[PDB]
DNA sequence: GCATCCGTGAATCGAGGGT
DNA sequence: GTGTCAGTAGCTGTCACGGATGC
RNA sequence: CCUCGA
C-alpha cells in the first residue's frame, strides 16, 4: 500500500489501506528507497549484499 | 537614408518601400492609458482633435459612477467632483533610494448636501497618496521600479458558441452575455431540444422562467418563438407557470434560505440586470452589444445597462441560429448575420492598459468607503457633518496599495538592456484576474491568430510553459479608449494608392480587403500587376483584382515587434530561432563600451530612443558647460535646462546603467538629439554587442554543436567586458536580551581581517572584497542557556556571536557605495530596527570559458574555449580572426540570416565600390545611389522583409574594397583564405569569412556555477535547502533515483537518500568519519520518513512498524 | 531493519492514548512574549518547551532537571525535538 | 489540413510578409504541442516504472 | 463490491465505528509552524487556522449543550463541527473549499500528501542532498572518455572536509578547525594540497531530464580553471546535451561502496551501448563523423 | 498577515553542525590525555551540569577537592588544546 | 436499469525578484 | 450596550476517463 | 505563485 499511496490516488489507497487493514510487506524498490533501506536488486540483493 | 529626422548617423537603408507614416511613440501604451486616467492636458487635446464629444478621465468616470450619494430615504446627499493633483511628494531618485513610493497626493472637491436643511457645505478633501507613472512608464513602489503590463481580456458583449456533443453527436449551442461588471446570464440548448438559462452560474432554469419574471404571458411567449418546436417543447416540459410563480422560483434557487417576498424578487431581479448600481456594460460593452443584435445602431452610446428589449432579441437570435438560420432582424432592428463568435479574435478580446487596469482598483476602494459613507452619515448628526467626517480613505490607499504590491500585473521591470525594459512596458498578458488560469489556457488561445496581424507579433513570445500567453504590442499598433488595439492602413481609392493613413480594429478590418506591403505600385500611386496578394475576411489569403483592393499595409514590418523588427534578414529565419533570436536580445548584457552594429534594421535608433534610458533634449540650444557629471543646455531663448548623467547604476538584474554624454561644449543642438547615450547605446542607436570577425569553420572539437571559441583579443581589450552591480543589506534590530550594536570590535577576530572597515565596522570605499570577507560587522548577544556543554566547557576552560554582514560565496568587486540609515538620526526605519547598512559591491567581468553568447537569429552557444591570439585561425594579411562557428550547427536550424549577415558584415567593413562606368549594372538597378560607393566601416539597414536581396549581396560581394595593401582578401562567393596559426599551413579550403554581430546574455558561469558540501537544512523536512543563495544542494530527483536503481547502484541510492541528505545522526557521524580519516558510517532512518508517519496519524490513520517477531517497535 | 508497516483505523482510544493533553483553549501564542498560551495548540504541558530544558513559568531553566515535572506550570524538560513528535487532541462534544 | 495555397519561396529567396505570418501557425503549434507531447510521454513513462 | 468493503471489517477485527470519531488529534507544532516576518509581523501554517477553526466551534459546542440551547441552535452547530473537520482532514473535499484571505483555497491535511508537492513524490521519492553542485557544461575534445573537468571552485567545497583532513595532516594547519578557515578565505595552500584528495576519487554527472539510466554517467574529475564543467563530447548523445547554455549536477560518492559503484557500474568507458537497442552512443556522431 | 502554506515566506533553516562536530573531536581528544579524577570531574561539572556540592557528594570528596581539580583540569585542557593551535 | 456527474490524473532540474 | 433601509466577489476560456451516484 | 534558462 505504500507502493500504492505513492503513484497516483493517494487518499483512495489510503482508505482503503486502512480498512483493509493492510501490511505493507517492506520488499521492494520503490518502498525500500522511501525508508531508506538497500534496494532489493542490484549490489543488494542477498547473495551479493 | 535611414531615420532622418532627429540628427541620428546617416543609415543607409537598402529600402525599396517608402514609409508613409514614421513610426509612432513606443510607450504610448503606457502614457497614453495613464494620461487618461488623471485627464491630462495631453490626453484631452488628444481626445479633442480626435473627435470625441464629452471626454471623461479615469478619476473623473469613477467619481461620476459614485455621485451622488444617498440614504435608503434621499435626506442626505455626498458628491464628489474636480480631481486635481498637488506637485510630488519626493522625485523620483531619491524615492528609490529612501524605499518610500512614488506618489502625488490627491485632491477632490466634495460637498454634502442637506435636503432636510436645503444647505450644502463644499469643501476640499485629501483622498489619498496616488501612485504617479514615471516619464518613462514606470511605477516606483518602495523603491523597485515596476511595469503594469497591458492585460488581454474577453471583451463584454454577447458570445454565441456552438459545441458538439459527446455522446448524442449532435451540435449544441450556447450564449454568453459578459457584462463589464456584475452577474454573468448563459443560455444554452441542451441535447432534449430544449432552451433554458442559467443566472449567476446558479441552476439551469428553463428559458421561459425568466419570460414568465418579467411580466410576458404564456401566449405571447409561443407567439414570438413559436417557430421553433424546441421552445414550444420548453413551456410544455416547465413545470410551473404565471408571474409570481416562476418569479419566486428564481428567487429560491439564486439567494436560498430567505423568506421569498414578491417585491423582494422583483427588486433584484431589477437591479441585477437594468439598474446601474450592480450592474454596468461600459460604453465599449453596450456598443458590443448593439452590433451582434443590431439594435441601437444609430443611439448615442448613453444605456449603460441591458434591457430586457436586448433580452428577448438575444433569445430570438439564439434559437435561430441553433435550428440552421442564418439571418435575423431584431422587431425594429437591422438585419445582420447569425454566426459564432471566436472569442479568441482581437475584435472580441479586449486590451486593458495601466490606466483601466488602475480604474478597476480605485472603483474597489471608493466603493469599500461608499458603504462607510451611508453608514456614517445615519450615525452623526445632521447638521456637524463635514465631508471630512463622512470620508475615509483607509479602504483607498489600501487598494492601490495592494494592487502595486500584489498583482500579476505590477511586475518588477526587466532591467537588463534599454530594450528589455522597452518591452516590458509593451506586453500583452493573458494571464491574471479576470482573465484566465494558466491551466486554463488550451492550445488555441496561445497559437497565432489571424487577426495578428499589425496588432500583436507572432514571433516574440517565451518558449516556456507560457508561450503565446505573452505578446508584445506590434510596432504601429495603438489602443483605443474602447480597449481595442488599431493599426494603420493605407486608404486606396481607385486603384490608387493614398497617403490616407485610417486605423481600424479588427472586426473594422475584416469588413474590407487589405493588399500586402511589398505590393508593385506605380510613382503615381497605381498598382503595376492586376492581381495582388489580399487579406481577406475569416483569415483567408487570396490573390484579388486590383480594382478591389480597398486598404493596404502601411509598412512591410507592420506586423512585428520592436525587437523583431530589429533582426537583420529577419524573412530568411524561421520563427523558431527568430524567436530566440527576439527573446535573447532581451537578455543583453550592457558592455563597458558599447558599439553599434555594422548591419542594422533602422529600429536601432527609436528603440533606443523611446526606451528612455538616453538623454534627449527637450528643447533646442548650444551647450553652455559639460561634464561627465551633467549636461547643462543654453537654449536659444535664454533659459538653461542641465541634465544629469546616470553613472554606475546598479539595474534591477545588475546591469551597470552608466549615461556618457556624447556633444562637447558649445555644441549647437537641435531639439529632440540625443545628447548622451546609456547602455546598450551608442550616437542614439540601440548596441547590444559588439562587431566581431567570424570564421565559419570546425576547429578541433572546440566548437562542437554550437560551442564557441574566441580570440583571447576580446579579454585582453575588454571587447566583451560588462559591468555588475550587487546590493548588500543588514540591519540592526532590538533582541529579547538587549540590542544587536555594528561594531568593529568583534569577539575572536584578528586584526588583519579587519583591516578594511573603518572604525563603524563598515567596508571602506574603494576596498577590493573576496567572499567571505566582512562587510559590516554586526555581533548579536546570546544568552546563556542556549549554549553546548562543549561550547559552555570551552568557555570555561577558556555573550556576543558573529553575525557579520560577510561576501557571499561567488561574489567579488570594488565597494563603490555605502548607505547607512540610523534610528537616532531621524532615519525612520521598521519598528525594531535601529540602524541599516547596505553595501554596494561592483565586480568588472571579463569573458570567461562558459559565458553564453548569441546571435540576432537564435544562434546561441557558450565559449568553450579563448585561444591566445596568436593560435586563431587568421586573414591573409595577417588579422586572426575573433571567434569560430562550428558549421554542423548552422543549416539545421535553417537561420540563414546569419549567413546573408555574414556576407554584408564584411561588405560593411570593407566598402565596397560599384563599376559605374558602362551605366549601372543590373543587378544594383533597384539599389539607391547611396549604396553604389560605401567607406570601411559603413553602417547599413537592412529592413524587415525590404531590404538586402540575395541577388544584390551577390554583387556586393564583387566590389567590395581591396584592404590598405590593395589586396582582396574575401571571394565573390563570399569566403576567404585563412591560415592556422598553430601549425602555420594554410587551410585546405576557402572558409566563409565575415562581421557577425555578437551579444553577450545574461547567462554567465560567474553567477551560475554552484557547489555544496554542507549547509542550510529545511527545519520540518530536514533536507538541505535549495538554490544558491541560500547555499543549497541539487535535488535527486524520483527520475535520477530510477537511474540509481537502473544502475543497481543500491548503495549509492542509500547514501543518497540518508547520510547525504536527512539521516539526523548519519550525516554528523560521515563528516566525523571524514575528518578522522575512518570509514563511512551506516545510515539511519531518514528524519523526513518521521515526519510521514507523524502525517498519516494527524488523519486518524495508525500506522505501526513491526519487527520480526511482531511486537511494534517505537 | 523493521519489516512490516502495519496501517489501521485509528480507534478513539489510540487518539486519547497518543495525546499528550487536550488541546482545551483555542489561543495560540502571546504576541507580546513569544510564549505559547497554556492549553493552546501550542501548550508546553501538552506538546513540548520551546527552549532546551526551559520550562513556561520559568522555575527549571537548567540540564540539572532531567525528567522534572514543572509544579507551577507543567512542563517537562527534555529538548525541543520532541514538539516534533509529541501529538495533541480536542475531545468532541 | 494543409493549406489550398503554398509558401512557394525558399529562405534562400526570402519569405513574403504573408508568408511568414502563415508560416507561423504550424510553427508555433508545433512548439505548443511539443511540450505537449512531452507531458504525456512523461507520464506514460513513470506509469510503467 | 459491498461485500469487498464488508468483509474486510470482519476478517481483520476492527470496529466500523472508527470511521465516525468522538477525538481528533492535534499535529505537532514543528509541523504547524509559526514564523515571523521582517516586518514584525507573523505568518503561519494554514493548519493553525484549520484546527484554529475546529476549536472555536468545538468550544462553542460546549456552550450551547450546557445553556441549553434551542435544538436548532445546538443541531445547526454540530453540523459546523462537522463542516470544519471535514476540512482539516480533506479541504474542499465536499462542496466549496475554506478560502483564506484572497479566495485562496487553504491546505488540508490530505493536500500534504498528494501529487508533485506531496510528502511522497517531493520528499521521500526525491531528496535533495548535500556534497553536489552544478554548473555550465562545455565540451572538451582533449578529454578521455572515462575523464570530465570541475572547475576548481567546486571541486574545493565538495571536497572541503576532505581536504580540511589532510590541511591538518600535512601541518599545513595547527587544527581541524583551522583548517576550515583555511578553505573558507581559499589560502594558497589548497589547490596544491587538492589534487592529491581528488585522485582517482570519481564523480556523477547528472543532466535533466535524466530520461533513461545513461543520464548519470561516473567520471574521474580533473582540476580545470575557469567555472564550467568540461564534458567529453562522446557522452552528449546519451545527456543529449547541446552546449547552448545546458548545465549539468555534479554529486559526489562518499562510502567506499559508492566509489566502486561509480567506478564500475556507472564509469562512462562502461556504458558505451545503448540499453534499448544495443547500438552504440559514444561513437562519432557529428564533427567526428564528417572528418571520417 | 502571512501563510507558511502561502508562497512568499522564507522557509526556517538550521545551520549544520561541523563547527560543532570539530570542537567536539578536539575537546574528547584533550579530554583522554587528562587523569581519570580530572576527567570525572569536568564530565560532571559541564557535560551533566551539577553543582559544586552535587559532585562533592557523589564522589565521596571534599567541597575543595572538586574545586581545586577543576581549576587544574581547565588549565591542563588549555595546555593541550593550545599545544595543538586551537584558536584563542 | 442507464444517464449523469463526481474525482482522478496531466515531464525533470535550475536563476532571480514581490508581497 | 447594541435596536427605522440597512444583504459575497467572483466566475467556466482545460480535458480525457472511469465508476459510483442518482432519476 | 510573477520573469527566465536547458
Amino acid at each position: 500500500w505504500l507502493s500504492a499511496a505513492s503513484f497516483q490516488e493517494t487518499t483512495r489507497v489510503l482508505t482503503d489501506a486502512a480498512i483493509n487493514c493492510r501490511s505493507d510487506k517492506l520488499n521492494g524498490l520503490k518502498e525500500n528507497v522511501i525508508i531508506g533501506k538497500l534496494i532489493p536488486a542490484g549490489t543488494g540483493i542477498n547473495r551479493y549484499r | 537614408s535611414n531615420n532622418s529626422v532627429p540628427g541620428a548617423p546617416n543609415r543607409v537603408s537598402f529600402a525599396k518601400l517608402r514609409e508613409p507614416l514614421e513610426v509612432p511613440g513606443l510607450l504610448d501604451v503606457q502614457t497614453d492609458s495613464f494620461e487618461w486616467l488623471i485627464g491630462s492636458p495631453r490626453w484631452r487635446e488628444s481626445a479633442a482633435e480626435r473627435g470625441d464629444v464629452n471626454p471623461v478621465g479615469g478619476l473623473e468616470e469613477v467619481l461620476y459612477e459614485l455621485s451622488p450619494i444617498e440614504d435608503f430615504s434621499g435626506s442626505m446627499s455626498l458628491s464628489f467632483s474636480d480631481p486635481r493633483f498637488d506637485d510630488v511628494k519626493a522625485p523620483v531618485d531619491e524615492c528609490k533610494d529612501k524605499d518610500m513610493t512614488y506618489a502625488a497626493p490627491l485632491f477632490v472637491t466634495a460637498e454634502f448636501i442637506n435636503n432636510n436643511t436645503g444647505e450644502i457645505k463644499s469643501q476640499t478633501v485629501f483622498m489619498g497618496d496616488f501612485p504617479m507613472m514615471t516619464e518613462k512608464g514606470t511605477f516606483i513602489i518602495n523603491g523597485t521600479e515596476r511595469v503594469v503590463v497591458s492585460q488581454l481580456v474577453r471583451s463584454p458583449g454577447v458570445y454565441f458558441d456552438e459545441t458538439i456533443d459527446k455522446s448524442t453527436d449532435k451540435t449544441l449551442h450556447s450564449v454568453k452575455v459578459i457584462p463589464s461588471r456584475g452577474a454573468w446570464l448563459e443560455f444554452d440548448v441542451d441535447k432534449r431540444d430544449t432552451v433554458g438559462v442559467r443566472i449567476d452560474r446558479k441552476r439551469r432554469q428553463p428559458v421561459t422562467v425568466l419570460l414568465k419574471a418579467l411580466g410576458w404571458t404564456s401566449e405571447q411567449i409561443v407567439e414570438r418563438f413559436g417557430f421553433s418546436e424546441i421552445m414550444r417543447s420548453t413551456l410544455e416540459k416547465d413545470n410551473t407557470v404565471g408571474t409570481d410563480e416562476a418569479l419566486l422560483d428564481i428567487y429560491r434557487k439564486l439567494r436560498p434560505g430567505e423568506p421569498p417576498t414578491k417585491e423582494s424578487a422583483q427588486t433584484l431581479l431589477e437591479n441585477l440586470f437594468f439598474k446601474e448600481k450592480r450592474y454596468d456594460l461600459a460604453r465599449v460593452g453596450r456598443y458590443k452589444v448593439n452590433k451582434k443584435l443590431g439594435l441601437h445602431v444609430g443611439e448615442p452610446i448613453t444605456s449603460s445597462t441591458l434591457t430586457e428589449e436586448d433580452v428577448v432579441a438575444t433569445i430570438e437570435y439564439l434559437v435561430r441560429l441553433h435550428e440552421g438560420q442564418t439571418t435575423m432582424t431584431v422587431p425594429g432592428g437591422v438585419e445582420v448575420p447569425v454566426e459564432t463568435d471566436d472569442i479568441d479574435h482581437f475584435g472580441n478580446r479586449r486590451l486593458r492598459t495601466v490606466g483601466e487596469l488602475i480604474q478597476n482598483q480605485i472603483r474597489v476602494g471608493m466603493s469599500r468607503m461608499e458603504r462607510v459613507v451611508r453608514e456614517r452619515m445615519t450615525t452623526q448628526d445632521v447638521e456637524a457633518i463635514t465631508p471630512q467626517t463622512l470620508i475615509n480613505i483607509r479602504p483607498v490607499v489600501a487598494a492601490i496599495k495592494e494592487f502595486f504590491g500584489t498583482s500579476q500585473l505590477s511586475q518588477f521591470m526587466d532591467q537588463n538592456n534599454p530594450l528589455s525594459g522597452l518591452t516590458h512596458k509593451r506586453r500583452l498578458s493573458a494571464l491574471g484576474p479576470g482573465g484566465l488560469s494558466r491551466e486554463r489556457a488550451g492550445l488555441e488561445v496561445r497559437d497565432v491568430h489571424p487577426s495578428h496581424y499589425g496588432r500583436m507579433c507572432p514571433i516574440e513570445t517565451p518558449e516556456g510553459p507560457n508561450i503565446g500567453l505573452i505578446g508584445s504590442l506590434s510596432v504601429y499598433a495603438r489602443v483605443n479608449p474602447f480597449g481595442f488595439i488599431e493599426t494603420p492602413y493605407r486608404k486606396v481609392v481607385d486603384g490608387v494608392v493614398s497617403d490616407e493613413i485610417v486605423y481600424l480594429t479588427a472586426d473594422e478590418e475584416d469588413r474590407h480587403v487589405v493588399a500586402q506591403a511589398n505590393s508593385p505600385i506605380d510613382a503615381d500611386g497605381r498598382f503595376v500587376e492586376p492581381r495582388v496578394l489580399v487579406r481577406r475576411k475569416a483569415g483567408e489569403v487570396e490573390y484579388v483584382p486590383s480594382s478591389e483592393v480597398d486598404y493596404m499595409d502601411v509598412s512591410p514590418r507592420q506586423m512585428v515587434s520592436v525587437a523583431t523588427a530589429m533582426i537583420p534578414f529577419l524573412e530568411h529565419d524561421d520563427a523558431n530561432r527568430a524567436l530566440m533570436g527576439a527573446n535573447m536580445q532581451r537578455q543583453a548584457v550592457p558592455l563597458v563600451r558599447s558599439e553599434a552594429p555594422l548591419v542594422g534594421t533602422g529600429m536601432e535608433l527609436r528603440a533606443a530612443i523611446d526606451a528612455g534610458d538616453v538623454v534627449v533634449a527637450e528643447e533646442s540650444g548650444v551647450i553652455e558647460e559639460v561634464s561627465a557629471d551633467y549636461i547643462t543646455v543654453m537654449h536659444d531663448n535664454g533659459t538653461r535646462r542641465t541634465y544629469r548623467m546616470r553613472k554606475f547604476a546598479r539595474s534591477n538584474h545588475g546591469t551597470c546603467a552608466n549615461q556618457c554624454p556624447i556633444v562637447d561644449a558649445g555644441d549647437r543642438v537641435e531639439a529632440g538629439q540625443v545628447i548622451a547615450d546609456g547602455p546598450c547605446t551608442d550616437d542614439g542607436e540601440m548596441a547590444l554587442g559588439k562587431n566581431l570577425l567570424v570564421a565559419i569553420m570546425p576547429w578541433e572539437g572546440h566548437n562542437y554543436e554550437d560551442a564557441i571559441i574566441l580570440s583571447n583579443r576580446l579579454v585582453e581589450e575588454d571587447v566583451l567586458t560588462s559591468i555588475h552591480i550587487e546590493e548588500h543589506e543588514i540591519d540592526a534590530r532590538d533582541t529579547k536580551l538587549g540590542a544587536e550594536e555594528i561594531t568593529r570590535d568583534i569577539p575572536n577576530i584578528s586584526d588583519e581581517v579587519l583591516a578594511d572597515l573603518d572604525e563603524r565596522g563598515i567596508v571602506r570605499i574603494g576596498a577590493e572584497v573576496r567572499d567571505g570577507d566582512i562587510l559590516v560587522g554586526k555581533v548579536t548577544p546570546k544568552g546563556e542557556t542556549e549554549l553546548t556543554p562543549e561550547e559552555r566547557l570551552l568557555r570555561a576552560i577558556f555573550e556576543v556571536r558573529d553575525t557579520s554582514l560577510k561576501v557571499p560565496h561567488g561574489e567579488s568587486g570594488k565597494v563603490i557605495g555605502i548607505r547607512v540609515f540610523s534610528r537616532e538620526d531621524e532615519d525612520e526605519l521598521p519598528a525594531g530596527v535601529n540602524e541599516l547598512v547596505r553595501v554596494y559591491v561592483a565586480q568588472k567581468r571579463k569573458i570567461s570559458d562558459g559565458d553564453k553568447l548569441a546571435g540576432r537569429h537564435g544562434n546561441k552557444g557558450v565559449i568553450g574555449k579563448i585561444l591566445p591570439v596568436e593560435d586563431m585561425p587568421f586573414l591573409a594579411d595577417g588579422t586572426p580572426v575573433d571567434i569560430i562557428l562550428n558549421t554542423h550547427g548552422v543549416p539545421r536550424r535553417m537561420n540563414i540570416g546569419q549567413i546573408l549577415e555574414t556576407h554584408l558584415g564584411w561588405c560593411a567593413h570593407s566598402g565596397w565600390k560599384v563599376d559605374a562606368a558602362k551605366g549601372v549594372p543590373d543587378w544594383a538597378a533597384r539599389l539607391p545611389d547611396e549604396l553604389l560607393e560605401a567607406q570601411p566601416n559603413a553602417i547599413v539597414s537592412t529592413p524587415v522583409f525590404d531590404g538586402a536581396q540575395e541577388a544584390e549581396l551577390q554583387g556586393l560581394l564583387s566590389c567590395t574594397l581591396p584592404n590598405r595593401d590593395g589586396d582582396v582578401l574575401v571571394d565573390a562567393d563570399g569566403k576567404a583564405m585563412l591560415f592556422d596559426g598553430r601549425s602555420g599551413e594554410p587551410f585546405p579550403y576557402p572558409v566563409t569569412v565575415g562581421y557577425m554581430y555578437i551579444m553577450k546574455l545574461h547567462h554567465l558561469v560567474d553567477d551560475k556555477i554552484h557547489a555544496r558540501s554542507t549547509g542550510p537544512y529545511s527545519m520540518i523536512t530536514q533536507q538541505p535547502l535549495g538554490g544558491k543563495a541560500q547555499f543549497g544542494g541539487q535535488r535527486f530527483g524520483e527520475m535520477e533515483c530510477w537511474a540509481m536503481q537502473a544502475y543497481g547502484a543500491a548503495y549509492t541510492l542509500q547514501e543518497l537518500l540518508t547520510i547525504k541528505s536527512d539521516d539526523t545522526v548519519g550525516r554528523v557521524k560521515v563528516y566525523e568519519a571524514i575528518v578522522k580519516g575512518e570509514n563511512i558510517p551506516e545510515p539511519g532512518i531518514p528524519e523526513s520518513f518521521k515526519v510521514l508517519l507523524k502525517e498519516l496519524q494527524s488523519l486518524c490513520l495508525n500506522v505501526e512498524v513491526l519487527s520480526s517477531d511482531g511486537a511494534a517497535i517505537e | 531493519f523493521f519489516d512490516e508497516l502495519r496501517i489501521g483505523l485509528a480507534t478513539a482510544e489510540d487518539i486519547r492514548q497518543w495525546s499528550y493533553g487536550e488541546v482545551k483553549k483555542p489561543e495560540t501564542i502571546n504576541y507580546r512574549t513569544l510564549k505559547p498560551e497554556k492549553d493552546g495548540l501550542f501548550c508546553e504541558k501538552i506538546f513540548g518547551p520551546t527552549r532546551d530544558w526551559e520550562c513556561y513559568c520559568g522555575k527549571y531553566k537548567r540540564v540539572r532537571f532531567k525528567g522534572i515535572i514543572c509544579e507551577r506550570c507543567g512542563v517537562e524538560v527534555t529538548r525541543a525535538k520532541v514538539r516534533r513528535e509529541r501529538m495533541g487532541h480536542i475531545e468532541l462534544a | 489540413e494543409f493549406i489550398p495555397r503554398p509558401v512557394k519561396s525558399s529562405f534562400r529567396e526570402g519569405l513574403t510578409v504573408l508568408e511568414y505570418f502563415i508560416n507561423t501557425h504550424g510553427a508555433r503549434k508545433g512548439l505548443a504541442d511539443t511540450a505537449l507531447r512531452t507531458a504525456d510521454s512523461g507520464y506514460l513513462t513513470r506509469r510503467l516504472v | 463490491k459491498r461485500l469487498k468493503v464488508v468483509a474486510a471489517f470482519q476478517q481483520s477485527g476492527n470496529s466500523p465505528m472508527g470511521m465516525v470519531l468522538d477525538a481528533v488529534p492535534v499535529i505537532p507544532p514543528e509541523l504547524r509552524p509559526m514564523v515571523q516576518l521582517d516586518g514584525g509581523r507573523f505568518a503561519t501554517s494554514d493548519l493553525n487556522d484549520l484546527y484554529r477553526r475546529v476549536i472555536n466551534r468545538n468550544n462553542r459546542l460546549k456552550r450551547l449543550i450546557d445553556l441549553g440551547a434551542p435544538e436548532i441552535i445546538v443541531n445547526n452547530e454540530k453540523r459546523m463541527l462537522q463542516e470544519s473537520v471535514d476540512a482539516l482532514f480533506d479541504n474542499g473535499r465536499r462542496g466549496r473549499p475554506v478560502t483564506g484571505p484572497g479566495n485562496r483555497p487553504l491546505k488540508s491535511l490530505s493536500d500534504l500528501l498528494k501529487g508533485k508537492q506531496g510528502r511522497f513524490r517531493q520528499n521521500l521519492l526525491g531528496k535533495r542532498v548535500d556534497y553536489s553542485g552544478r554548473s555550465v557544461i562545455v565540451v572538451g575534445p582533449q578529454l578521455k572518455l572515462h575523464q570530465c573537468g570541475l572547475p576548481k571552485l567546486m571541486a574545493l567545497e565538495l571536497f572541503k572536509p576532505f581536504v580540511m583532513k589532510r590541511l591538518v595532516d600535512l601541518n599545513h594547519a595547527q587544527n581541524i578547525k583551522s583548517a576550515k578557515r583555511m578553505v573558507e578565505r581559499q589560502r594558497p595552500q589548497v589547490w596544491d594540497v587538492l589534487e592529491e584528495v581528488i585522485a582517482e576519487h570519481p564523480v556523477l554527472l547528472n543532466r535533466a531530464p535524466t530520461l533513461h539510466r545513461l543520464g548519470i554517467q561516473a567520471f574521474e574529475p580533473m582540476l580545470v580553471e575557469g567555472k564550467a564543467i568540461q564534458l567529453h563530447p562522446l557522452v552528449c548523445e546519451a545527456f543529449n546535451a547541446d552546449f547552448d547554455g545546458d548545465q549539468m549536477a555534479v554529486h559526489l560518492p562518499l562510502s567506499a561502496e559508492a566509489q566502486a559503484e561509480a567506478r564500475i557500474l556507472m564509469l562512462s568507458s562502461n556504458n558505451i551501448l545503448s540499453p534499448a537497442s544495443g547500438r552504440p552512443l559514444a561513437m562519432p556522431r557529428l564533427d567526428m563523423v564528417t572528418g571520417l | 498577515v502571512g501563510s507558511t502554506d502561502q508562497s512568499g515566506t522564507p522557509e526556517q533553516s538550521t545551520p549544520d553542525e561541523v563547527n560543532a562536530a570539530l570542537d567536539r573531536l578536539l575537546i574528547a581528544d584533550a579530554l583522554a590525555q587528562l587523569s581519570a579524577e580530572h576527567r570525572a570531574v569536568i564530565q560532571r561539572s559541564y557535560y551533566r551540569g551539577w553543582s559544586t556540592a552535587q559532585i562533592a557528594t557523589d564522589l565521596g570528596i571534599a567541597e575543595g577537592t572538586v574545586k581545586s581539580r577543576l581549576h587544574y583540569a581547565v588549565r591542563a585542557l588549555r595546555l593541550t588544546l593550545q599545544e595543538l593551535g586551537v584558536t584563542r
